DNA sequence: ATCAATATCCACCTGCAGATTCTACCAAAAGTGTATTTGGAAACTGCTCCATCAAAAGGCATGTTCAGCGGAATTCCGCTGAACATGCCTTTTGATGGAGCAGTTTCCAAATACACTTTTGGTAGAATCTGCAGGTGGATATTGAT
DNA sequence: ATCAATATCCACCTGCAGATTCTACCAAAAGTGTATTTGGAAACTGCTCCATCAAAAGGCATGTTCAGCGGAATTCCGCTGAACATGCCTTTTGATGGAGCAGTTTCCAAATACACTTTTGGTAGAATCTGCAGGTGGATATTGAT
């Protein structure tokens, strides 16, 4: 049976920046759980704002709002920024 | 005259308090400050009049939950006499920073 | 002249602190716990608030609700009771 | 025709349509907006490289290359964001920061 | 017949199955779960009702106020525990004054 | 129109003490109480589901569900009351 | 006694990894007093969640669910 | 006749348990203890390595973490001997009852 | 300040658990096209209730005196932990039948559905009942000087 | 132990907010009965990786010596509680304006519903490159006897 995380990826991302360096098992192991970790963090605040809203959707500005909430100062910044980028570079839904 | 031992009228005091349940900052005073911290997040903002109550009530009973234990730091130190230095330890041990 | 006010963290009395702590059943408060009580006060309505009006913007509102300080209180653990949720 | 995928749209290397498959079974909502997990996939890498950045300099400042537990922990511990956002995980074989409080200590 | 009362239950083990639905738990709701939960919510709100009158019973009145609640639960080792991180809006603090702080040396009878 | 269970709650307060009476705002708290335990099994069950590859949530998981989120005693009471009313639900055929 | 088995120098390690320099003689059997307390915490939870699974082993997923639920989250074994 | 002052291999334990990550008790006997334990839950049960590794690793992190506190504890009190009485309040300044 | 006895450092080199480039087959995603479906963002607006100014009213914060007693600096000592060398028993290590956990096919008991039809719990309201806060009083404690 | 100042208690009192009591319009609910889509419990056994054991490693248990830490006893001052008085502003009761929350309807952009097509990250796994833990020997810092 197939299981599927976020290694290849978490690790083409280290690989991207800094090329010679490398990742331990335990560490990859680690990282995944993070990405989990937090994807849930998000994921359920967010179902918490619309369903608080009488809203049956999960749009961006929940993942927004959410987002907001669960990460701290400086690095909430830097998230909501990556994520309305990452958005708009995408409704480019043309040519590109 | 007539003086009470000091650390008396002190013990009348805890034994009212903790007999009733009124809060026990000035409501107005509080509501100003509300605002103010507000203020620096978003302007012209309309507060519910539960919110502030929902506000109060849970600040008072965090500061009065932070008071036991800043008092437990207290008589740790063989001390009856809470000093910033408890509540330091106090909320470092409830973990908060 | 006529128009003057203040800010006020200051608005947390000395008599009020000295009250909460009674019912904390403290006895003895020394002098320094008064500022020291005020700058926790202060950071943790900060906190609040932060995360509640988070809310209120989210709902396009600009009456911050009481199910608003709510959902921020038991967001962070601290949940109450008496306001509705 | 040709055709590629929607994470290489929005110039994203984290699978945008898994994250898109994720929310929408895990029961979260009745409905998941498109752009949604878009947006969570960017910041989910985001954060993926913000705790891979600092642990590889955990790590190399020991001259080492490879990434283990003890740097991930030296490095969540010293980021004041990352330690506030992950206090309450503690990470397998990631040791604790050395600190030696001063009333055990002579002087230097 | 309602499957409240099919139950032996006073509540709403309707609301509960609907609510349960329209609330994102599972895919599917097991037709039995609603009524096995109804049942364990009245269970507890009769729970702390009960200490919850007493302790207004205790103290001469009839009416069950937030401190009665509070009490109730600040002395129930099953409550205390389940409502550790909940707070009661105006409910006071059980009445507790550490020894260190009370007066005298031994001045009782013998 | 907002629900709420302060009907209920009035009603199995009188069965058993049928003089004494619950005031306003002790009835509000009473509210958020059954609406905060119901959460948390709803969500414990609904885990327990996720987690077991299970597309329902039945009444399996609600009893593991309350195991998980209760005290002993509480528990204990709470898994019979719980059997019970499922077991009278299908004695009406 | 196997809570025995806990020896006087691995209290002491953790201790001293904990910052800790003298070690007072009662510490050692409280150590152990808080030990078991937090295991059976953590293990009734984690059964639990076995006999759902309807299974006779403890998977490292099922303790791993149960240190979620109390607050205590664990990275480098999975979930 | 080499010998070192009370307290001077404490520090350089300290300072060489920092360092490290390895676990610290015993894999056996508290392999067996945590059996001993869960067999008051249910018998003849079976444990993955893992999911004994993932108790140890926790279990560990939680005292280490505990530890740090009550030395706390113990410096608040103008000492430097955690004594169970330290435990103690570090315990109580955290919820755990 | 002067040695020793040891602990700590660090540039130097090496074997093995474990990472890496490789070719590669693919169940399962992820993508895509047309069709069918709808839940929210916009436009309008009824009324609840949040922000105010008002001028009396006194409960309550603030400042100053006074000294009682608690906290802090300091001395001395009994004893409890840290350190240390030892040599035995308990844990660590490598290998193995096989107990149970995952993998897959399955067939209806059980759970959605969409449409009705019967029933029930919230809502603006009106005659009215009632538990208890807010007060006084005389008896009964509790404090503290003497 | 006694006497005076005070606080607390306990019983009878009562106007008033907020609960008790029917009345009844009703819309959002909850029950009901097939038609019909589906996930969960079942039967099998392929396949890890769990429990069990023998054998050489190495950490632990232990009794002794004693430094220095903790806790007692002591002394003293200045910090904070008790008491009392001053007048500031918080609290209270409206009365009044209108900012916004919230109930409704609405229609179409954006999202779900497959069928079908292209693409991909997971994997078994032989070939093989390599980071670094670990064991060596000599410079270099730290600790304690004197
Ligand atoms: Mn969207
Ligand atoms: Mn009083
Ligand atoms: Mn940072
Ligand atoms: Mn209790
Ligand atoms: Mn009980
Ligand atoms: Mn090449
Ligand atoms: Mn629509
Ligand atoms: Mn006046
Ligand atoms: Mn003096
Ligand atoms: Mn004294
Ligand atoms: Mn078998
Ligand atoms: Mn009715
Ligand atoms: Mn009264
Ligand atoms: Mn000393
Ligand atoms: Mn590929
Ligand atoms: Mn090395």
């Amino acid at each position: 049976v197939r299981k599927e995380t976020y290694s290849s990826y978490i690790y083409k991302v280290l690989k991207q920046t800094h090329p010679d360096t490398g990742i331990s098992q335990k560490s990859m192991s680690i990282l995944n759980s993070f990405v989990n970790d937090i994807f849930e963090r998000i994921a359920t605040e967010a179902s918490k704002l619309a369903a608080y809203n009488k809203k049956s959707t999960i749009s961006a500005r929940e993942i927004q709002t959410a987002v907001r909430l669960i990460l701290p100062g400086e690095l909430a910044k830097h998230a909501v920024s990556e994520g309305t980028r990452a958005v708009t570079k995408y409704s480019s839904s043309t040519q590109a | 005259p007539h003086r009470y031992k000091p650390g008396t009228v002190a013990l009348r005091e805890i034994r009212r308090f903790q007999k009733s349940t009124e809060l026990l900052i000035r409501k107005l005073p509080f509501q100003r400050l509300v605002r103010e911290i507000a203020q620096d997040f978003k302007t012209d903002l309309r507060f519910q009049s539960s919110a502030i109550g929902a506000l109060q009530e849970s600040v008072e009973a965090y500061l009065v939950s932070l008071f036991e234990d800043t008092n437990l730091a207290a008589i740790h130190a063989k001390r009856v006499t809470i000093q910033k230095k408890e509540i330091k330890l106090a909320r470092r041990l409830r973990g908060e920073r | 002249h006529r128009k003057i006010l203040r800010d006020n963290i200051q608005g947390i009395t000395k008599p009020a602190i000295r009250r909460l702590a009674r019912r904390g059943g403290v006895k003895r408060i020394s002098g320094l716990i008064y500022e020291e009580v005020r700058a926790v006060l202060k950071s943790f309505l900060e906190s609040v608030i932060r995360d509640s009006v988070t809310y209120t913007e989210h709902a396009k509102r600009k009456t911050v609700t009481s199910l608003d300080v709510v959902y921020a209180l038991k967001r962070q653990g601290r949940t109450l009771y008496g306001f509705g949720g | 025709k040709a055709s590629q995928s929607r994470s290489a749209k929005a110039g994203l290397t984290f699978p945008v349509g898994r994250v898109h498959r994720l929310l929408r079974r895990g029961n979260y909502a009745q409905r998941i907006g498109s752009g949604a997990p878009v947006y969570l996939t960017a910041v989910l890498e985001y954060l993926a490289a913000e705790i891979l950045e600092l642990a590889g300099n955990a790590a190399r400042d020991n001259k080492k290359t490879r990434i283990i537990p003890r740097h991930l922990q030296l490095a969540i511990r010293n980021d004041d964001e990352l330690n506030k956002l992950l206090g309450n995980v503690t990470i397998a074989q990631g040791g604790v920061l050395p600190n030696i409080h001063q009333n055990l200590l002579p002087k230097k």
